RNA sequence: GUCAAGUGAAGAAGCGCAUACGGUGGAUGCCUUGGCAGUCAGAGGCGAUGAAAGACGUGGUAGCCUGCGAAAAGCUUCGGGGAGUCGGCAAACAGACUUUGAUCCGGAGAUCUCUGAAUGGGGGAACCCACCUAGGAUAACCUAGGUAUCUUGUACUGAAUCCAUAGGUGCAAGAGGCGAACCAGGGGAACUGAAACAUCUAAGUACCCUGAGGAAAAGAAAUCAACCGAGAUUCCCUUAGUAGUGGCGAGCGAACGGGGAUUAGCCCUUAAGCUAUUUUAGCGGAACGCUCUGGAAAGUGCGGCCAUAGUGGGUGAUAGCCCCGUACGCGAAAGGAUCUUUGAAGUGAAAUCAAGUAGGACGGAGCACGAGAAACUUUGUCUGAACAUGGGGGGACCAUCCUCCAAGGCUAAAUACUACUGACUGACCGAUAGUGAACCAGUACCGUGAGGGAAAGGCGAAAAGAACCCCGGAGAGGGGAGUGAAAUAGACCUGAAACCGUAUGCGUACAAGCAGUGGGAGCCUACUUGUUAGGUGACUGCGUACCUUUUGUAUAAUGGGUCAGCGACUUAUAUUCAGUGGCAAGCUUAACCGUAUAGGGUAGGCGUAGCGAAAGCGAGUCUUAAUAGGGCGU
RNA sequence: AACCCACUCCCGUUGAAAAGGUAGGGGAUGACUUGUGGAUCGGAGUGAAAGGCUAAUCAAGCUCGGAGAUAGCUGGUUCUC
RNA sequence: GGGGCAACCACACACCGAAGCUGCGGGUGUCACGUAAGUGACGCGGUAGAGGAGCGUUCUGUAAGCCUGUGAAGGUGAGUUGAGAAGCUUGCUGGAGGUAUCAGAAGUGCGAAUGCUGACAUGAGUAACGACAAUGGGUGUGAAAAACACCCACGCCGAAAGACCAAGGGUUCCUGCGCAACGUUAAUCGACGCAGGGUUAGUCGGUUCCUAAGGCGAGGCUGAAAAGCGUAGUCGA
RNA sequence: AUUAAAAACACAGCACUCUGCAAACACGAAAGUGGACGUAUAGGGUGUGACGCCUGCCCGGUGCCGGAAGGUUAAUUGAUG
RNA sequence: CCUUGUCGGGUAAGUUCCGACCUGCACGAAUGGCGUAACGAUGGCGGCGCUGUCUCCACCCGAGACUCAGUGAAAUUGAAAUCGCUGUGAAGAUGCAGUGUAUCCGCGGCUAGACGGAAAGACCCCGUGAACCUUUACUGUAGCUUUGCACUGGACUUUG
């Protein structure tokens, strides 16, 4: 029974230059090259899934760092002040309150001046 | 067929190492590992194979799939002579199991669509197993116990 | 309606990404006039009556294949059948017979140019020069035969030499050459194994010569066994990888005895010989109708029939009943072969016996057996018996017992093989596979030669293979029009990837790098109109390809121009361990028989008991003065 | 000088040429050059001897067999968890 | 490390900082549970290598079944489902075959071997276009003349770039018809395609006659076999 | 032949030695052929290299030639134990 | 060898050349020793004539190179969005870290780099690798030669 392993192997091509659409002028379109650049961008969608949550948590300090600074205080020193109290809020939500809702922010500032921290 | 020659010298070249013209990596030369012919035979025991006939012989009993009848006899080499005896039975897609296969009965059902008939040491564990409903007579059912016990 | 300052949208020479169409290219899919290996039968040869292999010639026109040979795609006869025919790659002319001998198939004959064992003498194969005899023919020829060497025989003939041998002529009979494997003899390597290598293996294998046959050889006891017996040889299965042999290394390896297949024995080339059927050609051969869709029904429907023939082929798509075929009989003018009568002769039924013989001595071979306590068969050199009151065998040798007649011959069957056929069959191939070869292949081409050796399939159901018009060189190529179910089926089924283009959208001319990834502005086209989705990606953070070798490679270490096809742990026989099964102190057969995947066949193997180098003894036994201890075993 | 040979320079090296060309050189009545036809062959020939030549191949040709020689050595070895 | 001045010692709090730990959501091995997963009950980077569990391809059984001209296999998009190999439904092209399910049998899965055979790229419209014996006008034909024919004028060989025999080649010679391919460009031209034509011997060369080197060699000697050497003889310019 | 034309190889001349003809010697399983239809003023082998003047000592080693007295020494015979 | 030994000649200046000394590491007599006229596409020095060899190049004539029309190759290539410098680093960087510079794209020239292209390095080591050569390596053999037994006899003799 021989085999011929020619129909099978072309859906497996087809499978590989699907994923490799959209790059640049020859690993795009010819297999030994867009195979390299398909492990490549898999290995780079594995390490920036982790820093993602890095460059987000250094954006969100530098915001509470700019609109604590307008009030009165440092970024350090106001972190110091809501935990000498208890009130429990995140950074994701602080740096929407810095913008958006100014003046609710404020009147947190002024509880961790009243925290004296 | 040839292919006996280095075509172009060990060194120097500038082409791979190749010694003969009819090798597997090359164009028609030949397969690496060919096949000549060969047996196929098992061999699974005298009392084996009785205990596999004498297992299909029990769930055949169970499903009612066995046909027993007193006596199963043509009377002129015709086919549509046999095509009216199996519709007394109401059967059709038979296997017949009988040991007094005469050439009234093997003449006819040579032409048949479904009708296989036998005897009962050329019945085969395939035989019994396909051919959704078997007929055996009375003398059948005897020499199964100078068979199988 | 005025300057100054700040800000910066357009604009693309060309490119990037996505989609939409094309072109190149020939893969994938489906299909086969061709292969491949088996099963069962044949028949196992052709040639001096001129072979296997060819050159040249032959057709109403023209090259090549296939047939024939100056009587040249044929001539004459018998036999079969039966209306179209003039071979294939392929048109228009010319004609032959109807109902039978025209094509067409089988038997027998006639012709059969020159080459080739080539054979009248020569040659550079397909050429030249001839004689002799009997006839015919005009200073020039044509018919018809003959004319090679060697063997055997047979006449005639007759040297030195008196006789008579050599020798020489004349006649008769035979041989010579070719062919794939098979068989018996002559001659006979090396690489490689031994982890080197001289003995040894490889191996009496490859190859090279000589014979013969459809098979050959071998065969009818101076054989083997132990005091019991077996009675020719050849072949398969065990004894057994056992006794032996072996730089006791690598390794090589019997027999006795059992089981089967097959079932004859006779005697003088030389005292005195004998050595009834099948087959090539044929013929008969059963059973279906309406209805849908479709270019076209075998398919959807709906019913019936055949059957000793229902998984065949092919017909405009899937057919037991449309066409060819498929199960049984008849044969056959004439040949062939096989069993018979039969004819001769050989096939050959058919009488003894054994002298430079047995043995011996050096030198070698074959025996499983490499001078080894080396028996036995062989024969190159040298020798040498007894007369079947003798003889020679029983693995150095010797006595006693057993068993056979050496120095002369003849033999069927079981067996080995396939260049050649014919049926059939496939868990075989499906044009980079299967023969090197599906196609005009051992061709083209490459070689002074021996020798090497490719690439090359597919329009449609049917040529219906595009009348006619317009541009063009009076062309090539197009645009229509017509055929067709369909011309993006147009001289060709499908028609992919790399590669090259043309349109449409969005981004790019102050910005530095494995060209991606995380965030992300804007723009575009669609949808309910924006997460409803898709396409581009300004800006910005992290980011030195893949494989192999290695203590480490981004490495200036290896390899790769990309695409599409193919391209690497298999088989067989022995044996060990696990998984899952059968019967169980027992389990199982190999060959071979068989209505043949059943059944028979228990020879043989492994087990149920060990210890010992062995005889031996045994739940024990060996060592030993051992009954003591100790080893192994229950 | 024809003719045979190959001492120097430059050009050529993907050449016009798998060994030439343009300029100059040596022998040129003889141990000469050459046409046709023959003889010698693979551990074997030939050789005023260099290990030179034997069909662009020579410290032992070319071709077909032994033969799928042997390689503790390089290279490669294909779908998922 | 750079701008630049955030340098050294003692000291205090605060923040920042990994794929570490915690939170929430899924998955799996192991062992128990609470029946060993009814459910619990505790772990998971990995080369050489050992163990466990699966997908797909081709052929055979089940298969005279089932699907298909209302359209098969393929080719091409798009959607969607699983931890993965991969599966499933549809738009167009295509024009006749396909294989639920579960078991067998394997020529059973390529990116790499300076792998093999066809196609196509980059180099690149770049180097070259084959002796440095020169051509310039006219007239003609034609769809179109630097290269074709004729004319006029220049150049070059002339012990050859001219004539003729021997080899060797094998119709290249000549004339009508043509220009797709060839010819290193174009061609109306051709040693190129198709169709006809064309070689006259007593004396010239061969054959016939005779021989050189050399070959073959009846009989004959020699040799395991093939065969070797050689007398008569008959071939060889 | 295709990177080396020489001081290399040749040479006329010189010496040594072997060869009395069916010659030494070579090619051949062998038959036979060359030598040579020649005959030591000839034929093989080894070295040196026209011409001129010359060529010294060593016979222990190794080889060849000469000699047999004596020692050892092969198959072949086979006493004796 | 030490060595450009020492001495004389030739040149403004001479590791070569010519003539001598002899202290010959290591000349020497047919593997010949010393001389030698004529001949060398032979080796080494010196001189006259002569010159773009050269100080140091300048100009002219042809054939290419360059531009236009026709035809149209080759080796090479993982992929490119292909700068400098100082570090690091399998240890000499277009691609890493830091920091300077640069608008996009051609054509004619030049060869510093891309450990540039071509050739599985020949030098060097290895492999219980291969060839062919040498001898006093080992085991053998062709050939040549001694003696037994054959083919092979009688007649006398010496002598055991």
């Amino acid at each position: 029974a021989r085999v011929k392993r020619g129909v099978i192997a072309r859906r497996r091509h087809k499978k590989i230059l699907k994923l490799a659409k959209g790059y640049y002028g020859a690993r795009s379109r010819v297999f030994r090259v867009a195979k390299q650049a398909v492990i490549k961008a898999g290995q780079y969608a594995y390490r920036d899934r982790r820093q993602r949550k890095r460059q987000f948590r250094a954006l969100w300090i530098a915001r509470i760092n700019a609109g604590a600074r307008q009030n009165g205080l440092s970024y350090s020193r106001l972190i110091a002040g809501l935990k000498k109290a208890a009130i429990e809020i995140d950074r994701k939500v602080l740096a929407d309150l810095a913008v958006n809702e100014k003046a609710a922010f404020t009147a947190i500032v002024e509880k961790a001046k009243a925290s004296l921290a | 067929s040839g292919g006996g020659k280095k075509p172009w010298r060990q060194k120097g070249t500038g082409r791979a190492r190749a010694g003969t013209i009819r090798s597997p990596i090359w164009r028609g030369g030949g397969t690496t590992f060919a096949a000549k012919p060969r047996s196929h035979e098992q061999k699974l025991n005298k009392k084996m194979y009785r205990a596999a006939l004498r297992s299909i012989l029990a769930e055949l009993v169970r499903l009612d799939r066995l046909v027993v009848v007193a006596d199963f006899a043509v009377d002129a080499p015709k086919t549509k002579g046999l095509v009216a005896k199996l519709d007394t039975l109401g059967l059709k897609d038979v296997l017949i199991v009988t040991d007094g296969v005469d050439e009234n009965l093997y003449l006819a059902a040579r032409n048949l669509a479904h009708v296989d008939v036998r005897d009962v040491q050329g019945s085969d564990p395939v035989s019994l197993i396909a051919y959704d409903k078997v007929l055996v007579t009375v003398s059948a059912v005897k020499k199964f116990e100078e068979l199988l016990g």
